[PDB]
Protein backbone atom coordinates (compact mmCIF):
# COMPACT_ATOMS: atom_id res chain seq x y z
CA UNK A 1 0.00 0.00 0.00
CA UNK A 2 0.86 3.77 -0.26
CA UNK A 3 -0.25 4.23 3.53
CA UNK A 4 2.22 2.72 5.99
CA UNK A 5 0.97 0.84 8.64
CA UNK A 6 2.11 2.18 12.13
CA UNK A 7 1.69 0.19 15.40
CA UNK A 8 2.50 2.24 18.44
CA UNK A 9 1.89 1.49 22.59
CA UNK A 10 -0.54 3.66 24.68
CA UNK A 11 1.25 6.00 26.76
CA UNK A 12 4.89 5.89 24.60
CA UNK A 13 6.35 8.34 22.77
CA UNK A 14 5.88 8.01 18.97
CA UNK A 15 8.02 10.13 15.90
CA UNK A 16 6.98 10.05 12.52
CA UNK A 17 9.35 11.22 9.77
CA UNK A 18 8.39 13.45 7.08
CA UNK A 19 10.34 11.66 4.32
CA UNK A 20 12.13 14.10 1.94
CA UNK A 21 12.18 16.98 3.89
CA UNK A 22 15.79 19.37 4.47
CA UNK A 23 16.89 18.66 8.01
CA UNK A 24 17.17 22.25 8.27
CA UNK A 25 15.74 25.46 7.59
CA UNK A 26 14.42 26.77 4.90
CA UNK A 27 11.89 23.59 4.43
CA UNK A 28 8.77 23.64 2.60
CA UNK A 29 6.87 21.11 4.42
CA UNK A 30 3.27 20.21 5.93
CA UNK A 31 1.18 18.08 7.94
CA UNK A 32 -1.97 17.05 7.57
CA UNK A 33 -4.16 14.98 10.02
CA UNK A 34 -7.17 13.42 10.85
CA UNK A 35 -7.78 11.71 14.28
CA UNK A 36 -9.99 10.92 17.18
CA UNK A 37 -9.34 14.17 18.65
CA UNK A 38 -9.60 16.63 15.70
CA UNK A 39 -12.78 14.26 13.87
CA UNK A 40 -11.67 16.26 10.56
CA UNK A 41 -8.53 17.03 8.72
CA UNK A 42 -6.48 19.53 9.88
CA UNK A 43 -2.82 21.34 9.07
CA UNK A 44 -0.94 20.87 11.79
CA UNK A 45 1.19 23.92 11.89
CA UNK A 46 5.49 23.75 13.57
CA UNK A 47 4.86 27.24 15.42
CA UNK A 48 5.40 26.68 19.47
CA UNK A 49 2.07 27.31 21.58
CA UNK A 50 -0.29 25.82 18.95
CA UNK A 51 -3.28 24.47 19.70
CA UNK A 52 -2.73 20.94 19.70
CA UNK A 53 0.87 21.31 21.46
CA UNK A 54 0.69 19.02 24.02
CA UNK A 55 -0.04 16.08 22.71
CA UNK A 56 1.68 16.86 18.95
CA UNK A 57 4.56 18.81 17.43
CA UNK A 58 7.02 19.04 14.99
CA UNK A 59 10.32 18.99 15.36
CA UNK A 60 13.40 21.10 13.89
CA UNK A 61 13.89 18.45 11.19
CA UNK A 62 10.59 18.40 10.41
CA UNK A 63 9.40 14.78 11.95
CA UNK A 64 6.25 15.01 13.90
CA UNK A 65 6.63 13.78 17.34
CA UNK A 66 4.25 12.77 19.94
CA UNK A 67 4.76 12.78 23.24
CA UNK A 68 2.43 9.84 24.54
CA UNK A 69 0.01 8.59 22.09
CA UNK A 70 -3.28 8.16 23.39
CA UNK A 71 -6.58 5.95 21.82
CA UNK A 72 -7.83 8.99 20.01
CA UNK A 73 -4.77 9.75 18.04
CA UNK A 74 -5.70 6.48 16.25
CA UNK A 75 -6.19 7.68 12.45
CA UNK A 76 -3.83 8.97 9.34
CA UNK A 77 -1.17 11.33 9.12
CA UNK A 78 0.48 12.96 6.17
CA UNK A 79 3.37 14.86 5.48
CA UNK A 80 4.31 17.12 1.54
CA UNK A 81 7.35 18.16 1.70
CA UNK A 82 9.92 19.41 -0.89
CA UNK A 83 14.08 18.82 -0.90
CA UNK A 84 16.08 21.24 -1.85
CA UNK A 85 16.05 19.95 -5.61
CA UNK A 86 12.69 20.67 -6.12
CA UNK A 87 11.92 17.19 -4.89
CA UNK A 88 8.31 16.48 -3.92
CA UNK A 89 8.23 13.97 -1.38
CA UNK A 90 4.81 12.61 0.47
CA UNK A 91 4.79 10.68 3.97
CA UNK A 92 1.71 8.96 4.59
CA UNK A 93 0.64 7.02 8.11
CA UNK A 94 -2.07 4.94 9.44
CA UNK A 95 -2.20 5.04 13.22
CA UNK A 96 -3.01 2.38 15.16
CA UNK A 97 -2.75 1.99 19.07
CA UNK A 98 -2.44 -0.79 21.72
CA UNK A 99 -1.71 -2.08 24.98
CA UNK A 100 -1.13 -4.93 26.67
CA UNK A 101 -3.01 -6.07 29.93
CA UNK A 102 -1.73 -7.56 32.89
CA UNK A 103 -1.28 -11.47 32.93
CA UNK A 104 -4.60 -13.14 32.86
CA UNK A 105 -6.23 -15.17 35.78
CA UNK A 106 -8.93 -17.65 36.66
CA UNK A 107 -10.83 -16.54 39.42
CA UNK A 108 -13.70 -18.89 41.50
CA UNK A 109 -12.38 -21.99 40.13
CA UNK A 110 -13.76 -25.16 41.63
CA UNK A 111 -11.74 -27.67 43.71
CA UNK A 112 -13.89 -30.30 42.63
CA UNK A 113 -16.21 -31.26 39.51
CA UNK A 114 -19.56 -33.25 39.70
CA UNK A 115 -19.23 -36.22 36.57
CA UNK A 116 -22.45 -36.08 34.48
CA UNK A 117 -23.82 -32.56 35.33
CA UNK A 118 -22.67 -28.80 34.33
CA UNK A 119 -19.95 -27.03 36.52
CA UNK A 120 -18.79 -24.06 36.08
CA UNK A 121 -14.64 -24.34 36.30
CA UNK A 122 -13.98 -20.81 36.68
CA UNK A 123 -13.55 -17.71 35.21
CA UNK A 124 -11.14 -15.81 33.10
CA UNK A 125 -10.40 -12.09 33.78
CA UNK A 126 -8.37 -9.77 31.57
CA UNK A 127 -8.47 -6.22 32.57
CA UNK A 128 -6.61 -3.46 30.51
CA UNK A 129 -6.50 -4.47 26.75
CA UNK A 130 -6.40 -2.47 23.29
CA UNK A 131 -8.38 -3.25 21.30
CA UNK A 132 -10.38 -6.03 23.29
CA UNK A 133 -8.26 -8.73 22.18
CA UNK A 134 -9.50 -12.53 23.06
CA UNK A 135 -9.87 -15.31 25.96
CA UNK A 136 -9.48 -18.93 24.99
CA UNK A 137 -9.09 -22.26 26.92
CA UNK A 138 -6.75 -25.08 26.85
CA UNK A 139 -7.29 -28.60 28.53
CA UNK A 140 -4.38 -30.96 29.49
CA UNK A 141 -2.32 -29.03 26.98
CA UNK A 142 -4.15 -28.50 24.40
CA UNK A 143 -6.83 -26.09 22.97
CA UNK A 144 -9.90 -26.65 24.16
CA UNK A 145 -12.89 -25.49 21.61
CA UNK A 146 -16.41 -25.06 22.59
CA UNK A 147 -19.48 -26.60 22.45
CA UNK A 148 -18.40 -29.87 22.04
CA UNK A 149 -19.64 -32.11 24.51
CA UNK A 150 -20.66 -30.95 27.47
CA UNK A 151 -18.46 -28.02 27.45
CA UNK A 152 -19.76 -24.18 26.70
CA UNK A 153 -18.39 -20.70 27.11
CA UNK A 154 -19.79 -17.32 28.44
CA UNK A 155 -18.37 -14.70 26.83
CA UNK A 156 -18.26 -10.81 28.03
CA UNK A 157 -16.65 -7.75 26.84
CA UNK A 158 -16.73 -4.24 28.69
CA UNK A 159 -14.96 -1.16 27.87
CA UNK A 160 -14.36 1.78 30.89
CA UNK A 161 -14.68 4.79 29.14
CA UNK A 162 -12.37 6.52 31.60
CA UNK A 163 -9.59 5.02 29.92
CA UNK A 164 -11.22 2.90 26.92
CA UNK A 165 -9.55 -0.05 27.75
CA UNK A 166 -11.59 -3.67 27.68
CA UNK A 167 -11.77 -6.26 30.39
CA UNK A 168 -12.37 -9.21 29.24
CA UNK A 169 -14.36 -12.31 30.59
CA UNK A 170 -14.94 -15.90 29.96
CA UNK A 171 -16.93 -18.39 32.17
CA UNK A 172 -16.08 -22.43 31.48
CA UNK A 173 -18.70 -24.52 32.08
CA UNK A 174 -18.32 -28.67 31.32
CA UNK A 175 -20.02 -31.55 31.48
CA UNK A 176 -17.56 -34.44 32.64
CA UNK A 177 -17.97 -37.71 31.31
CA UNK A 178 -18.33 -40.77 33.91
CA UNK A 179 -14.57 -42.63 33.39
CA UNK A 180 -13.26 -39.72 32.29
CA UNK A 181 -10.16 -37.85 33.29
CA UNK A 182 -10.30 -37.78 37.05
CA UNK A 183 -7.65 -34.42 37.25
CA UNK A 184 -8.63 -32.38 34.02
CA UNK A 185 -6.16 -29.71 33.93
CA UNK A 186 -7.17 -26.08 32.58
CA UNK A 187 -5.56 -23.32 31.90
CA UNK A 188 -6.97 -19.46 29.76
CA UNK A 189 -4.69 -17.48 27.71
CA UNK A 190 -5.10 -13.80 26.14
CA UNK A 191 -4.03 -13.23 22.58
CA UNK A 192 -4.14 -9.70 22.07
CA UNK A 193 -5.82 -8.35 18.92
CA UNK A 194 -2.51 -6.12 18.07
CA UNK A 195 -0.32 -6.15 17.80
CA UNK A 196 1.03 -9.95 16.36
CA UNK A 197 2.03 -10.93 20.08
CA UNK A 198 2.95 -14.25 22.48
CA UNK A 199 -0.64 -14.98 24.07
CA UNK A 200 -0.19 -14.58 27.88
CA UNK A 201 -1.38 -17.35 29.86
CA UNK A 202 -2.96 -18.13 33.11
CA UNK A 203 -1.41 -20.76 35.77
CA UNK A 204 -3.00 -23.94 35.21
CA UNK A 205 -5.79 -25.43 37.48
CA UNK A 206 -6.34 -29.07 38.60
CA UNK A 207 -9.78 -29.61 39.78
CA UNK A 208 -10.92 -33.64 40.11
CA UNK A 209 -13.75 -35.18 39.16
CA UNK A 210 -16.13 -36.85 41.81
CA UNK A 211 -18.58 -39.74 40.60
CA UNK A 212 -21.43 -39.56 42.34
CA UNK A 213 -22.77 -43.08 43.18
CA UNK A 214 -26.49 -43.50 41.46
CA UNK A 215 -29.36 -42.66 44.10
CA UNK A 216 -31.19 -45.53 44.81
CA UNK A 217 -35.13 -44.35 46.18
CA UNK A 218 -35.00 -47.16 48.26
CA UNK A 219 -31.27 -48.20 50.12
CA UNK A 220 -30.39 -51.34 51.74
CA UNK A 221 -27.14 -51.79 52.92
CA UNK A 222 -25.66 -54.96 54.61
CA UNK A 223 -23.31 -55.56 57.06
CA UNK A 224 -20.99 -57.42 56.73
CA UNK A 225 -20.69 -55.88 53.22
CA UNK A 226 -20.48 -59.54 51.04
CA UNK A 227 -24.06 -61.10 52.55
CA UNK A 228 -21.68 -64.25 52.89
CA UNK A 229 -21.15 -65.05 56.58
CA UNK A 230 -19.10 -67.75 58.34
CA UNK A 231 -22.12 -70.56 60.27
CA UNK A 232 -23.75 -69.35 63.10
CA UNK A 233 -23.10 -65.66 63.84
CA UNK A 234 -25.21 -62.52 62.50
CA UNK A 235 -26.30 -60.43 59.53
CA UNK A 236 -27.89 -57.22 59.42
CA UNK A 237 -29.45 -55.70 56.92
CA UNK A 238 -30.71 -51.97 57.17
CA UNK A 239 -33.06 -49.63 54.83
CA UNK A 240 -33.24 -46.45 53.91
CA UNK A 241 -35.75 -44.09 51.91
CA UNK A 242 -34.08 -40.32 52.08
CA UNK A 243 -37.01 -38.69 50.07
CA UNK A 244 -39.54 -39.99 53.11
CA UNK A 245 -39.74 -38.87 56.72
CA UNK A 246 -41.70 -41.67 57.53
CA UNK A 247 -41.33 -44.87 55.49
CA UNK A 248 -42.87 -48.17 55.96
CA UNK A 249 -40.37 -50.81 55.29
CA UNK A 250 -41.59 -54.32 54.78
CA UNK A 251 -38.82 -56.90 54.50
CA UNK A 252 -38.82 -59.98 51.86
CA UNK A 253 -37.12 -63.11 51.25
CA UNK A 254 -37.09 -64.49 47.65
CA UNK A 255 -39.84 -61.94 46.69
CA UNK A 256 -42.28 -63.37 48.85
CA UNK A 257 -42.48 -60.46 51.76
CA UNK A 258 -42.16 -61.66 55.39
CA UNK A 259 -44.53 -62.09 58.33
CA UNK A 260 -43.00 -59.47 59.72
CA UNK A 261 -44.45 -55.68 61.20
CA UNK A 262 -43.01 -52.51 59.62
CA UNK A 263 -39.56 -52.00 60.51
CA UNK A 264 -36.31 -50.31 58.90
CA UNK A 265 -33.98 -53.03 60.14
CA UNK A 266 -34.00 -56.82 60.07
CA UNK A 267 -31.12 -58.75 61.99
CA UNK A 268 -30.94 -62.46 60.97
CA UNK A 269 -29.20 -63.89 64.43
CA UNK A 270 -27.60 -67.49 64.10
CA UNK A 271 -27.38 -68.05 60.65
CA UNK A 272 -27.72 -71.50 59.55
CA UNK A 273 -28.37 -72.91 55.92
CA UNK A 274 -32.32 -72.07 56.08
CA UNK A 275 -31.42 -67.89 56.34
CA UNK A 276 -30.06 -68.64 53.12
CA UNK A 277 -31.61 -66.19 50.17
CA UNK A 278 -32.37 -63.52 48.43
CA UNK A 279 -33.61 -60.90 50.53
CA UNK A 280 -34.48 -57.15 49.97
CA UNK A 281 -37.05 -54.33 51.55
CA UNK A 282 -40.36 -52.67 50.45
CA UNK A 283 -41.05 -49.41 50.98
CA UNK A 284 -44.81 -48.88 50.72
CA UNK A 285 -46.77 -45.49 50.44
CA UNK A 286 -50.53 -44.48 50.40
CA UNK A 287 -51.92 -43.22 46.86
CA UNK A 288 -48.21 -44.44 45.71
CA UNK A 289 -46.99 -47.65 43.99
CA UNK A 290 -44.56 -49.44 46.20
CA UNK A 291 -40.84 -49.44 45.90
CA UNK A 292 -38.44 -52.16 45.90
CA UNK A 293 -34.45 -52.18 47.31
CA UNK A 294 -31.67 -53.83 45.38
CA UNK A 295 -31.89 -57.46 46.22
CA UNK A 296 -29.06 -58.59 48.56
CA UNK A 297 -28.25 -62.33 48.25
CA UNK A 298 -27.00 -64.43 51.94
CA UNK A 299 -24.83 -66.58 52.06
CA UNK A 300 -23.33 -68.58 54.31
CA UNK A 301 -19.34 -70.46 53.40
CA UNK B 1 -6.43 -48.13 30.41
CA UNK B 2 -3.66 -45.83 32.15
CA UNK B 3 -2.50 -46.55 35.87
CA UNK B 4 -2.54 -43.68 36.85
CA UNK B 5 -5.84 -42.31 35.78
CA UNK B 6 -6.91 -45.89 37.65
CA UNK B 7 -5.76 -45.21 40.86
CA UNK B 8 -6.34 -41.45 41.18
CA UNK B 9 -10.23 -42.58 40.26
CA UNK B 10 -9.53 -44.84 43.02
CA UNK B 11 -8.57 -42.59 45.81
CA UNK B 12 -11.27 -40.02 44.95
CA UNK B 13 -14.24 -42.59 44.94
CA UNK B 14 -12.94 -44.26 48.12
CA UNK B 15 -12.92 -40.56 50.09
CA UNK B 16 -16.47 -39.81 48.84
CA UNK B 17 -17.79 -43.40 49.62
CA UNK B 18 -17.02 -43.17 53.21
CA UNK B 19 -17.46 -39.29 53.43
CA UNK B 20 -21.32 -39.20 52.42
CA UNK B 21 -22.47 -41.33 55.12
CA UNK B 22 -22.91 -38.82 58.00
CA UNK B 23 -22.69 -35.44 58.26
CA UNK B 24 -20.82 -33.36 55.58
CA UNK B 25 -20.83 -35.27 52.67
CA UNK B 26 -17.38 -33.92 51.68
CA UNK B 27 -15.95 -34.50 54.99
CA UNK B 28 -14.95 -37.34 57.00
CA UNK B 29 -15.86 -37.84 60.08
CA UNK B 30 -14.04 -39.76 63.02
CA UNK B 31 -16.32 -42.95 62.42
CA UNK B 32 -15.84 -42.41 58.42
CA UNK B 33 -12.24 -42.57 58.84
CA UNK B 34 -11.62 -45.28 60.65
CA UNK B 35 -13.98 -47.22 58.78
CA UNK B 36 -12.03 -46.21 55.54
CA UNK B 37 -8.83 -46.66 57.71
CA UNK B 38 -9.84 -50.51 58.38
CA UNK B 39 -11.81 -51.91 55.34
CA UNK B 40 -9.33 -49.94 52.52
CA UNK B 41 -5.99 -49.54 53.54
CA UNK B 42 -3.52 -51.90 54.55
CA UNK B 43 -1.85 -49.99 57.27
CA UNK B 44 -4.86 -50.55 58.97
CA UNK B 45 -4.86 -54.17 59.59
CA UNK B 46 -2.45 -54.04 62.29
CA UNK B 47 -3.54 -51.15 64.19
CA UNK B 48 -5.15 -50.93 67.36
CA UNK B 49 -8.08 -48.45 68.30
CA UNK B 50 -5.75 -46.44 70.04
CA UNK B 51 -3.30 -45.85 67.65
CA UNK B 52 -5.92 -45.42 65.02
CA UNK B 53 -7.30 -42.81 67.31
CA UNK B 54 -4.11 -41.00 66.97
CA UNK B 55 -3.59 -41.11 63.60
CA UNK B 56 -6.63 -39.90 63.34
CA UNK B 57 -5.77 -37.00 65.43
CA UNK B 58 -2.92 -36.09 63.66
CA UNK B 59 -4.67 -36.40 60.31
CA UNK B 60 -7.20 -33.27 61.55
CA UNK B 61 -4.39 -30.51 61.29
CA UNK B 62 -7.34 -27.63 62.04
CA UNK B 63 -9.06 -29.66 64.62
CA UNK B 64 -13.08 -29.48 63.78
CA UNK B 65 -12.86 -33.60 64.12
CA UNK B 66 -13.37 -33.78 60.31
CA UNK B 67 -11.04 -35.05 57.62
CA UNK B 68 -11.44 -32.86 54.55
CA UNK B 69 -10.05 -34.07 51.17
CA UNK B 70 -7.01 -31.93 51.30
CA UNK B 71 -6.33 -33.58 55.06
CA UNK B 72 -6.53 -36.75 53.44
CA UNK B 73 -4.63 -36.63 49.75
CA UNK B 74 -1.87 -35.42 52.87
CA UNK B 75 -2.46 -38.92 54.48
CA UNK B 76 -1.91 -40.80 50.92
CA UNK B 77 1.16 -38.76 50.15
CA UNK B 78 2.73 -40.42 53.54
CA UNK B 79 1.39 -43.49 52.78
CA UNK B 80 3.14 -43.57 49.75
CA UNK B 81 6.54 -43.24 51.10
CA UNK B 82 5.87 -45.56 53.78
CA UNK B 83 4.41 -48.16 51.62
CA UNK B 84 8.00 -47.15 49.68
CA UNK B 85 9.87 -48.43 52.26
CA UNK B 86 8.02 -51.51 53.23
CA UNK B 87 8.37 -52.85 50.11
CA UNK B 88 12.39 -52.32 49.30
CA1 LIG C 1 -19.14 -37.21 56.34
CA1 LIG D 1 -9.87 -31.12 59.68
CL1 LIG E 1 -7.59 -36.97 29.03
CL1 LIG F 1 -9.74 -34.35 30.23
CL1 LIG G 1 -5.91 -35.52 42.84
CL1 LIG H 1 -47.59 -55.35 57.02
CL1 LIG I 1 2.96 -47.50 36.85
CL1 LIG J 1 -14.61 -33.44 48.60
ZN1 LIG K 1 -14.00 1.40 34.76
ZN1 LIG L 1 -7.81 -35.19 30.46
ZN1 LIG M 1 4.99 -7.54 22.26
ZN1 LIG N 1 -45.58 -55.59 55.72
ZN1 LIG O 1 -0.31 -43.87 31.93
ZN1 LIG P 1 -16.16 -34.16 47.39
Amino acid sequence: AMAQNITARIGEPLVLKCKGAPKKPPQRLEWKLNTGRTEAWKVLSPQGGGPWDSVARVLPNGSLFLPAVGIQDEGIFRCQAMNRNGKETKSNYRVRVYQIPGKPEIVDSASELTAGVPNKVGTCVSEGSYPAGTLSWHLDGKPLVPNEKGVSVKEQTRRHPETGLFTLQSELMVTPARGGDPRPTFSCSFSPGLPRHRALRTAPIQPRVWEPVPLEEVQLVVEPEGGAVAPGGTVTLTCEVPAQPSPQIHWMKDGVPLPLPPSPVLILPEIGPQDQGTYSCVATHSSHGPQESRAVSISII
Amino acid sequence: ACPLDQAIGLLVAIFHKYSGKEGDKHTLSKKELKELIQKELTIGSKLQDAEIARLMDDLDRNKDQEVNFQEYVAFLGALALIYNEALK
